[PDB]
């Protein structure tokens, strides 16, 4: 077995292999997430609609359990591995314990997996950040994020990937009790945030959300152009009718 | 006390090339030449058994080796690497027979050994085999001739050459002979294509040949060799 | 005994340029029938079938694991398995469990994929093979079956006089065995076709 | 010859001219050590070492460079002590396993070939480094007589009549050739061992020192023992007095 | 320049262990003070965005009812050490049916000290030190106690101690304010006074964590309100 | 090509741009390091082993100074090159041989033993963790119906049988000599074979050595047991060469 | 620097820098001293404090009833070796129901710490040790270094500025063997003081003493417990 | 040891795996290979590189592999490396068939082989496989499907795509001349010879300089076949013997 130490500290106290992993995350398709009160939303930017492609076989959005799901940004292959490992842990948390998987628990698990891979011989870290979504059954709806370092925090809303810095600067200036105070408007802020950096076309997005009790729902490109018009023109009822 | 290198010694360069494999082939292109001809009723293998001094006992070692009752081999390149692969092919040949009770199909033996050669281009601590083989066999009526090189890739040839002047030795055959050639015929055009580079007095101890007809594989004796040599036999 | 837990009978016969293989259909656990439509004969390529008797679980398992191997063999080799070779393949699979064997004694019946050659054989639960030019039996009524066979089999038989011969051997043997029966099925393989009939038999 | 461009970092690498610099480098460690000598008398083998006084704070007997590897075999070392000590444990273990298996005291030639192969094992890979030490093995028995062997960092092993390792390998030999050990008795060799030590010892550079003497022969009854203080002093006096000449 | 993780510098110090001590200087600052009436721990969360839940940031955690611990540096790494600690306290309780002293707990964690390496190692073996500094505060048979531990594996007891980027400054202030006879009330005030200084951001009740452990009360993580109460006296 | 290098092709056994293995080559020079030369000749009824015995010191029990090893009672060998490596390879040969008989029921053929030792060395040639052994091995003995055999194996994996051969510093000079006398080849009797061996070594080293300056090993069809000549009877051959 | 990073690499001078570097770790540690009469073994050491609000580092540890040690160098390595030493002793009592002969324990440290100095990827232990014990051969003071080498001493001292202490000890050796405990301890405390900056000396806060002897099981003294020894100490530097 | 390890599974300052990228390079030099998705079938067409007048070639194909009974694939890159990844592909198929007694869902056989390549890039110190593969098949979940895999352990389903030499000129071409939703195995084979005639330094794209295979349904059992010499040329001539007829319109 290969025992080389891949991730090591440097003169000033840095872990380059982690910082490099973090860089791969940066070169990834933007991904934003907003935490509402009745429905949490997530949308995956730069979906490079090559058309000759096939939507289903590449959606940067996935469900882990029946009460949790996630979005990622970074090395595609890595994500797969991490996705299917959390999926497994989800069912195994039910065989050891009887109750289901929590909002945080599963996120912590993923963070622990990533952290480990930054301190084990023979391994490279995972080049992906994750936006984990889900409502705390018998409680509030939560949102969490993870980066290669293995650190994790709960966000009110957030973005990771290409230009996530921008979308983040934006999100920080649009989130309010009022802004998206209803499922109709909640799924909106994301739509705006994504677009606020998302290439022209709308055929570059792939949003979707989960209800505080219902299964998951991957929106159709139809309900897309609609909510992409309810604001495409709403971006004129104050920008073309007051400008 | 020994450990082991777990990292691979072969790795893609930016040109996308697998350097060690090319270099392995270079060891091949620099080895004694070998020719193989599929005569549609038996195959022939022959190579240049150039021994330095006369002190060498040409007998004690062979380059044309029998794998099974119906398979055979020759190489071009590093002799010691060959030997390793001969023991592994013979072994692979038995593991097949014990399970199936039928002699191993030539194509199958090639595939298996090729997999090994490929193994040594990815496993840690090792270098690719500096050799290329020419496997010949009579499996189910049709005669077969194959070649697998360092990369672990193989091909089936109607005839070919490897080693020094393999470029010229090929083109020569690329015309100096063709299908329908009967037994003894393919043998002559083979020892000839050999001389098309064989520097020196090509005698019956300067070469070694084996044939594979649909009735087993064998090595020809210095006699049958001294014969074909006189430009006939 | 373990072998007679699910009961069962299997037989193969050799004709001129054809081959037959039949099996009862009962799937029971000791005295109790559980099913009447239990498959015990499996297709292992065209003109090649394997019949498994014995313990139900291993019947299913030995068959499924054998298919696994048969498929890859055919994907690596560029052909269709030859009977004598499938026999050697099952002989290997069974003997790999020499000291904790599967409880099933297989019966192989088929025609050469590239020849007329009819072929039949049976095996040990540990993989020892047996090839004959007449017939082979396996199951809880080996004795009854040998009885019929040594009195009904004729050297050369056309597909129809083979079907009527193997069909009689079964139904009559299986009717003097309490745990075999509930219907019989027959497979007659000819270079050109595959005739599959489920005979009319007792259901007790 | 300054060869050493990567060709001297691993024991698993040959230099362009057929050398293994790591082993050679290990020997230097030995050439820098204090001299130890062994001489096969007619009724045993005698050992002497120039154990330098590292500090006056150290006890007499600290850093011994002579050990009992088996009750009938003695070991005299030079070079990196810690390396030597582990080689002494291996020697002991080897001699102990032999008795358990074949049921009799190990023949010095075998104990030597064995330990030597262990030493050699460490000169083939990058995974480990050659022992930076050399040692002599001495024994006596009536069915084998007296035997003296010497192994070095490369694994090489040979039998001697007399031999030296350390700072003054050379200087010690030219002095041993003056004796006719083949006919000499062990009781008389002690003197000569201590003699060759003072001669060779550099009064200048290397400061004060101590003398270690090992015993093994008909005089010890086959058991390798330390030389009795009495014999040591006599041999020290004789060595010192012979020095004033 | 590429060498093994277990290489010494000419100075007789392991490069990695030195390079992680460095990493701690990039962590947030935390302070721990020990009083005869209890121990308190305070740390600046160092929030980097309004959209980030200030609560989903715990630099102070419970090891066991009688022991709290504050961290600084590569927090992802501290996750592991914190767990080993909690697990250790329970193994002790399981086996001996009694609580583990604060010193023994700190020590247990310290044994994972230089437990890193490449060759001759297991598969689930660390490949580098943890870039973390820790402060174990708690109360046991020997009264209230505070211990500090860095990556070298060294640990010691302190009347008051500070770790993190502002460590140097913070410790200077702590030396000016500590009294062998002060109180848990005085202690907490100092902590926040000093923490307030060193922080680059204005001390909020939502950007700091404070907790205490006293001879009577089992570990307590100050509430958003209880912070208002103490911050009231800036 | 033309002596080119790339990467570590000069530090570990990996291919060079030309397709060569420098470490295997550096391993050959390593043989000469000992400064000795060895020769082996195949008679019609025997096989002979001869090598220098440079013992510049009088403090060594000349008895313990050898390059002649008894592998089996019917197989003897001569090592040339780095000593420790050699003893090692000798031990492996003894092992592989003792094991062959236990496992198969009959003495290992000189032919096979050499092929074995050879195969082993091949690995060091393909694996980087270790270096090849800087030594050469020559084995001799009488086969069942093949009479006397003489084999030598490389620090490169090559192995072969010869009418005669050499190794060491003067290997290339020793071959030119032998191959020239194998053409004039009189009746390859026991005496001639032994005589031809001694001279080849004496003339290439131009020494006319004493009986203590060389060692001679021999195996005979009439006495298959490997035999190492006494210093006394060695001289008996030396004198015999002086009568002319 | 091609010869500085791996303990498996000998330098062209027959030295192993990694080993030497590890030795440097000892020198850095605060000084410690050891000496024995003919009936007692004594360890004395100076403890350091990171800041004024932190406690002083442990320097003396209990191994077994008849053995104790003082450390200098990496603390984590001290704990490893200490635990090995403790384990080895527990085993002796378990199997033989007798205390592990101090010299035999020292040989084990020697063998154990030698291994890593010869294998690729491993590092020398980075700690020196002064060992004070008492077996049926009397008092003993041993020294062990990062290089698996060890020493049997009459008296000794390792650490920063330990050269002074060594010098002081070398001057009063002849006195030691016949000293009665308190006098022996004083010589120790006195030697330690040699390694300090003239403008400061022994405090009951920075001194630690370890004593084992025919009449007493290894015992450690750290704060007020050190007073009794500090009293009667001529503040007469020399 | 540390000195000779090239670190084949480490991140670069950019945040990319250089050994994966170099494998790609090797791929973009191998025999061109592509597949298009129809509604009645799916196909694979590859640049037969073992083109030479001496080879005896005794295989159903040279770059076409039968995996499942409902699947086949083709490769671009190191052939030996490919023989390894396919063998493993066949095994993953059978393990599924054994366990569930039903053909393995197409995409699933792909994610399987991908997790393995992905691994060779995260740990092990080994070099990745120098292979990119095209997968075509049918499964009762999405019927006909075409998939592509990179040595990075990455994949996607394509209605149409290409791999290998000029795997850029081939894309864009199809990317515009592709009937997204209205393709027949015939209109498919169309672009096939059209695009291969383009990206392939060959004039009058001979029948040998190519290998074709098609997968279709057919009364239950799936059918996989490689066009015979003649059957190939029909589309050869059809392309040109329609092209000169295309310039009589300009
Ligand atoms: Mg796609
Ligand atoms: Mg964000
Ligand atoms: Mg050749
Ligand atoms: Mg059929
Ligand atoms: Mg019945
Ligand atoms: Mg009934
Ligand atoms: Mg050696
Ligand atoms: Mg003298
Ligand atoms: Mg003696
Ligand atoms: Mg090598």
């Amino acid at each position: 077995s290969y025992d080389r130490a891949i991730t090591v500290f440097s003169p000033d106290g840095h872990l380059f292999q982690v910082e490099y992993a973090q860089e791969a995350v940066k070169k990834g398709s933007t991904a934003v997430g907003v935490r509402g009160r009745d429905i949490v939303v997530l949308g995956v930017e730069k979906k490079s609609v090559a058309k000759l492609q096939d939507e289903r076989t590449v959606r940067k959005i996935c469900a882990l359990d029946d009460n949790v799901c996630m979005a990622f940004a970074g090395l595609t292959a890595d994500a797969r591995i991490v996705i299917n490992r959390a999926r497994v842990e989800c069912q195994s948390h039910r065989l050891t314990v009887e109750d289901p998987v929590t909002v945080e628990y599963i996120t912590r698990y993923i963070a622990s997996l990533k952290q480990r891979y930054t301190q084990s011989n023979g391994r490279r870290p995972f080049g992906i950040s994750a936006l984990i979504v889900g409502f705390d059954f018998d409680g509030t709806p939560r949102l969490y994020q993870t980066d290669p370092s293995g650190t994790y925090h709960a966000w009110k809303a957030n973005a990771i990937g290409r230009g996530a810095k921008s979308v983040r600067e934006f999100l920080e200036k649009n989130y309010t009790d009022e802004a998206i105070e209803t499922d109709d408007l909640t799924i909106k802020l994301v739509i705006k945030a994504l677009l606020e950096v998302v290439q022209s076309g709308g055929k570059n997005i792939e949003l979707a959300v989960m209800r505080r009790d219902q299964s998951l729902k991957i929106l159709n490109p139809e309900e897309i152009e609609k909510y992409v018009a309810e604001i495409e023109k709403e971006k004129e009822e104050n920008e073309k009718k007051k400008q | 006390a020994e450990r082991g290198y777990s990292f691979s010694l072969t790795t893609f360069s930016p040109s996308g090339k697998l350097v060690q494999i090319e270099y392995a082939l270079a060891a091949v292109a620099g080895g004694a030449p070998s020719v193989g001809i599929k005569a549609a009723n038996g195959v022939v293998l022959a190579t240049e058994k150039k021994q330095k001094s006369i002190l060498y006992d040409e007998r004690s070692v062979h380059k044309v080796e029998p794998i099974t009752k119906h398979i055979g081999l020759v190489y071009s390149g590093m002799g010691p690497d060959y030997r390793v692969l001969v023991h592994r092919a013979r072994k692979l040949a038995q593991q097949y027979y014990l399970v199936y009770q039928e002699p191993i199909p030539t194509a199958q033996l090639v595939q298996r050994v090729a997999s090994v050669m490929q193994e040594y281009t990815q496993s840690g601590g090792v270098r690719p085999f500096g050799v290329s083989l020419l496997i010949c066999g009579w499996n189910e009526g049709r005669p077969y001739l194959f070649q697998s090189d360092p990369s672990g890739a193989y091909f089936a040839w109607k005839a070919t050459a490897m080693g020094k002047n393999y470029v010229n030795g090929k083109t020569f055959l690329e015309k100096r002979y063709n299908e329908d050639l009967e037994l003894e015929d393919a043998i002559h055009t083979a020892i000839l294509t050999l001389k098309e580079s064989f520097e020196g007095q090509m005698t019956e101890d300067n070469i070694e040949v084996g044939i594979c007809n649909e009735a087993g594989f064998r090595r020809l004796t210095p006699t049958e060799v001294k014969d074909y040599l006189a430009a006939i036999a | 005994s373990i072998m007679s837990y699910n009961g069962g009978a299997v037989m193969a016969m050799k004709g001129k340029n054809c081959v037959a293989i039949a099996a009862d259909r009962r799937f029971g656990i000791q005295a109790q029938l559980v099913t009447t439509d239990f498959q015990k004969i499996f297709p292992m390529g065209d003109r090649l079938y394997i019949g498994l008797a014995g313990l139900a679980t291993d019947v299913q398992t030995v068959a499924q694991r054998l298919k696994f191997r048969l498929n890859l063999y055919e994907l690596k080799e560029g052909r269709q398995i030859k009977p004598y070779t499938l026999m050697s393949m099952v002989a290997n699979l069974l003997y790999e469990k020499r000291f904790g064997p599967y409880y099933t004694e297989p019966v192989i019946a088929g025609l050469d994929p590239k020849t007329f050659k009819p072929f039949i054989c049976s095996l040990d639960l540990i993989g020892c093979p047996m090839v004959t030019d007449d017939f082979v039996v396996s199951g809880t009524c080996a004795e009854q079956m040998y009885g019929m066979c040594e009195s009904l089999w004729e050297p050369n038989m056309d597909p129809d006089h083979l079907f009527e011969t193997i069909s009689q051997a079964m139904l009559n043997a299986v009717d003097r065995d309490a745990v075999s029966g509930m219907g019989v099925i027959v497979h007659i393989i000819e270079k050109d076709k595959i005739t599959t009939r489920t005979l009319k038999a007792r259901m007790d | 010859s300054s060869i050493g461009t990567g060709y001297d970092l691993s024991a698993s690498t040959f230099s362009p001219d057929g050398r293994v610099f790591q082993v050679e480098y290990a020997m230097k460690a030995v050439e820098n050590s204090s001299t130890a000598i062994g001489i096969r008398c007619k009724d045993g083998v005698v050992f002497g070492v120039e154990k330098l006084v590292l500090s006056k704070l150290y006890e007499e007997g600290s850093n011994k460079r002579l050990f009992n590897v088996d009750r009938h075999v003695g070991m005299a070392v030079a070079g990196l002590l810690a390396d030597a000590r582990s080689l002494a444990d291996i020697a002991r273990e080897e001699a102990s396993n032999f008795r358990s298996n074949f049921g009799y005291n190990i023949p010095l030639k075998h104990l030597a070939d064995r330990v030597a192969m262990y030493v050699h094992a460490y000169t083939l890979y990058s995974a480990v480094r050659p022992f930076g030490c050399s040692f002599m093995l001495g024994s006596y028995s009536v069915n084998d007589g007296a035997q003296l062997y010497m192994i070095d960092p490369s694994g090489v092993s040979y039998g001697y009549w007399g031999c030296a390792i350390g700072k003054a390998r050379q200087a010690a030999k030219t002095e041993i050739e003056k004796l006719q050990m083949k006919e000499m008795t062990c009781r008389d060799i002690v003197k000569e061992v201590a003699k060759i030590i003072y001669i060779v010892h550099d009064e200048v550079k290397d400061k004060a020192f101590e003398l270690e003497l090992s015993w093994v022969g008909e005089l010890t009854n086959g058991r390798h023992e330390i030389v009795p203080k009495d014999i040591r002093e006599e041999a020290e006096k004789y060595a010192k007095e012979s020095l004033k000449e | 320049y590429d060498r093994g993780v277990n290489t010494f510098s000419p100075e007789g110090r392991l490069f990695q262990v030195e390079y992680d001590i460095e990493a701690i200087k990039l962590g947030s600052t935390a302070i721990g003070i020990q009083t005869s009436e209890g121990v308190c721990l305070a740390v600046e969360k160092r929030i980097t965005s309004p959209l980030m839940e200030p609560s989903s940031i715990e630099k102070i955690v419970e090891i066991d009812a009688h022991i709290g611990c504050a961290m600084s540096g590569l927090i992802a790494d501290a996750k592991t050490l914190i767990d080993k600690a909690r697990v250790e306290t329970q193994n002790h309780w399981f086996t001996y049916n009694e609580t583990m002293t604060v010193e023994s707990v700190t020590q247990a964690v310290s044994n994972l000290a230089l437990q890193f390496g490449e060759e001759d190692a297991d598969p689930g073996a660390m490949s580098r030190p943890f870039g973390v500094a820790l402060l174990f505060g708690g109360v046991d048979e020997k009264g209230p106690q505070l211990f500090h531990m860095d990556p070298s594996g060294t640990f010691v007891q302190c009347d008051a101690r500070a770790i993190g980027s502002a460590s140097e400054g913070a410790q200077s202030s702590l030396q000016e304010l500590y009294h062998k006879s002060m109180t848990l009330k005085e202690a907490i005030k100092s902590s926040l006074i000093i923490l307030k200084q060193v922080m680059e951001e204005k001390l909020n009740a939502t950007n700091i964590e404070l907790a205490t452990v006293q001879p009577g009360q089992n570990f307590h993580m100050f509430t958003k309100e209880e912070l208002e109460e103490v911050i009231k006296d800036i | 090509s033309r002596g080119s290098s790339a990467g570590f092709d000069r530090h570990i056994t990996i291919f060079s741009p030309e397709g060569r293995l420098y470490q295997v080559e550096y391993a050959f020079k390593a043989i000469n390091q000992g400064g000795l030369t060895s020769v082996a000749v195949r008679g019609k009824d025997c096989a002979v082993i001869v090598t220098q015995k440079k013992v510049p010191d009088k403090l060594l029990d000349s008895s313990t100074v050898t390059h002649l090893f008894k592998i089996t009672e019917n197989i003897g060998c001569v090592m040339t090159g780095m000593t420790a490596d050699s003893r090692s390879q000798v031990q492996r040969a003894r092992y592989e041989a003792a094991n062959w008989k236990y496992k198969y029921g009959y003495e290992i053929p000189v032919d096979m033993l050499c092929k074995r030792i050879a195969d082993i060395s091949q690995v060091y040639t393909q694996n980087a963790e270790m270096r090849p052994l800087g030594c050469c091995m020559i084995l001799i003995g009488i086969d069942e119906e093949q009479g006397p055999q003489v084999y030598k194996c490389d620090p490169a994996g090559y192995y072969c049988g010869f009418k005669a051969t050499a190794a060491g510093v003067k290997q290339t000079e020793s071959t030119s000599f032998l191959e020239k006398k194998v053409k004039k080849k009189f009746d390859w009797t026991f005496e001639q074979t032994v005589e031809t061996a001694i001279t080849c070594l004496s003339t290439v080293l131009s020494i006319d050595f004493k009986p203590s300056e060389i060692e001679v090993g021999v195996v005979t069809v009439e006495n298959p047991k490997f035999r190492i000549l006494t210093e006394a009877e060695i001289d008996a051959h030396l004198v015999a060469l002086a009568e002319r | 620097n091609q010869y500085d990073n791996d303990v498996t690499v000998w330098s062209p001078q027959g030295r192993i820098h990694q080993i030497e570097y590890a030795m440097e770790a000892v020198k850095q540690g605060s000084a410690t001293v050891g000496l024995k009469s003919k009936t007692h073994a004594v360890l004395v050491a100076l403890k350091r404090a990171q800041s004024e609000l932190a406690a002083h580092q442990k320097k003396i540890l209990h191994v077994d009833n008849h053995i104790g040690i003082s450390i200098a160098g990496l603390t984590a390595d001290a704990r490893l070796l200490c635990n090995f030493m403790r384990q080895e002793c527990l085993d002796s009592r378990f199997v033989f129901d007798r205390p592990l002969p101090v010299s035999r324990l020292v040989s084990l440290i020697g063998s154990k710490t030698q291994i890593p100095t010869q294998r690729y990827g491993r590092r020398p232990y980075g700690v020196g040790l002064l060992i004070a014990g008492y077996d049926d051969m009397g008092p003993h003071i041993f020294q062990t270094c990062p290089s698996a080498n060890y020493f049997d001493c009459r008296a000794m001292s390792i650490g920063a500025r330990s050269q002074s202490a060594r010098t002081y000890l070398e001057r009063h050796m002849s006195e030691f063997m016949e000293c009665n405990l308190n006098e022996l301890v004083k010589h120790g405390l006195r030697a330690l003081r040699e390694t300090l900056p003239a403008e400061q000396d022994l405090t009951t806060k920075n001194v630690s003493i370890g004593i084992v002897g025919k009449d007493l099981e290894f015992t450690i003294y750290d704060d007020d417990d050190v007073s009794p020894f500090l009293e009667g100490l001529e503040e007469r530097p020399q | 040891s540390r000195r000779y390890d090239s670190r084949t599974t480490i991140f670069s300052p950019e945040g990319r795996l250089y050994q994966v990228e170099y494998a790609m390079e090797a791929i973009g030099h191998a025999g061109t290979c592509l597949g298009i998705l129809a509604n009645d079938g799916v196909l694979l067409a590859a640049e037969r590189r073992n083109i030479h007048k001496l080879l005896d070639e005794v295989f159903f194909s040279e770059k076409i592999y039968k995996l499942n009974e409902d699947m086949a694939c083709s490769v671009a890159g190191i052939t030996s490396d490919a023989n390894v990844l396919t063998n493993e592909l066949r095994l993953i198929a059978q393990r599924y068939l054994l366990q569930y007694q039903e053909p393995i869902p197409c995409e699933q056989l792909v994610t399987a082989l991908c997790d393995i390549k992905q691994a060779y890039t995260q740990f092990g110190g080994k070099r990745p496989f120098g292979v990119s593969l095209l997968y075509i098949g049918w499964d009762k979940h999405y019927g006909f499907q075409l998939y592509q895999s990179d040595p990075s352990g990455n994949y996607g389903g394509w209605k149409a795509t290409c791999i290998g030499n000029n795997s850029a000129a081939a894309v864009s071409m199809l990317k515009q001349d592709y009937k997204e939703g209205e393709m027949t195995l015939k209109s498919a084979l169309a672009l096939a010879i059209k695009v291969l005639n383009k990206t392939m330094d060959v004039s009058k794209l001979s029948a040998e300089k190519v290998e074709i295979a098609t997968l279709t349904r057919e009364n239950g059992k799936t059918v996989i076949r490689v066009l015979k010499q003649k059957e190939v040329e029909q589309l050869i001539k059809k392309h040109e013997e329609e092209e000169a007829k295309a310039e009589r319109e300009k």
